[PDB]
């Protein structure tokens, strides 16, 4: 049947970043009064969006998403070879197209399914799935830099 | 002789002298010891065309 | 603002301690004259004993 | 038979760099105080990935 769906995304806002925005700002300011660092750096919203795009187009993210989607578990024959062949085909059903900033084109993602209600229901869950992984990755980065700065200050 | 002995006693009971820069670092170090606050489930994108 | 408030208090507490210790020594050695004309506002925390 | 497989990699992060990240950063500060280094030096993770 091969029904389709589409979505387009852009950078988040300061309001939707929650309390992560303030703490990231605090650490950057330490790096500019001391350490003689910092430059015309990209904003906090820019680096957060860059992480999200990486997870969206990752081959590992698509494989993980299908393994718990309850739409693929029903189409499980039971043979190991058949299941692996089916899973590979469904991974290729998600396509990511990077955008061009000079032509005013944004990033888009497209999904293909077997039924019209399934086409948009699955696409909504996938975008939420990829966003949660990026949020968790950013928290670990903040923790790592926070502990490194404490060690440096404690010694000085 | 006597006040020279007094000088030794007074400086002994005071300790090393610290400047302003030392005190500022200690106050900053207290906040860093608290640790960051992590809140998950915050969005990292926004929609320009919702799936339909 | 909170950090600046606790920095000023730490300096104030240190100055309080130094004054008290120098008072005990002065009464023990029985010094009541002003050995130095430099005012107490600009004296290092070591040498308050050079005062009556 | 001639089967095949593929993999794709990218630069690491601060977390899995371990204790090497802090020690490398310490030496760079002394290189900012002496034998002037360029301001737009490549990041630590950039050089580690270049070696891999």
């Amino acid at each position: 049947q091969e029904w389709s769906s589409t979505a387009i995304t852009d950078r988040p806002t300061v309001n939707m970043l929650g309390g992560y925005y303030s703490q990231q700002q605090f650490l950057r300011n330490l790096d500019v009064r001391s350490n003689m660092a910092s430059a015309d750096q990209p904003s906090v919203m820019d680096e957060a969006y860059k992480e999200f795009v990486m997870q969206l187009a990752s081959w590992d993210t698509r494989r993980e998403f299908w393994l718990q989607t309850d739409y693929y578990k029903q189409r499980m024959v039971g043979n190991s070879k058949a299941d692996a062949a089916l899973l590979d085909e469904m991974i290729n059903n998600i396509q990511f197209i990077p955008g061009d900033f000079t032509r005013a084109v944004n990033d888009s993602v497209k999904l293909i399914a077997e039924t019209a209600p399934d086409a948009n229901n699955l696409l909504r869950q996938y975008v939420a799935f990829a966003s949660q992984r990026a949020a968790s990755h950013l928290n670990d980065e903040l923790k790592g830099a926070w502990a490194a700065r404490t060690i440096q200050m404690k010694a000085q | 002789r006597p006040m020279l002995q007094a000088a030794l006693e007074n400086l002994q009971a005071v300790g090393p002298a610290f400047d302003l820069d030392y005190d500022q670092n200690r106050a900053m170090l207290n906040t860093l010891n608290v640790g960051p606050t992590l809140d998950p489930r915050f969005q990292t994108y926004r929609y320009l065309r919702t799936p339909e | 603002v909170k950090r600046q408030e606790e920095v000023a208090k730490a300096i104030y507490d240190r100055r309080m301690n130094s004054i008290e210790q120098a008072l005990k020594i002065a009464e023990q050695h029985n010094i009541s004259r002003s050995a130095t004309d430099v005012p107490a506002e600009e004296l290092p925390d070591s040498e308050m004993f050079l005062l009556g």
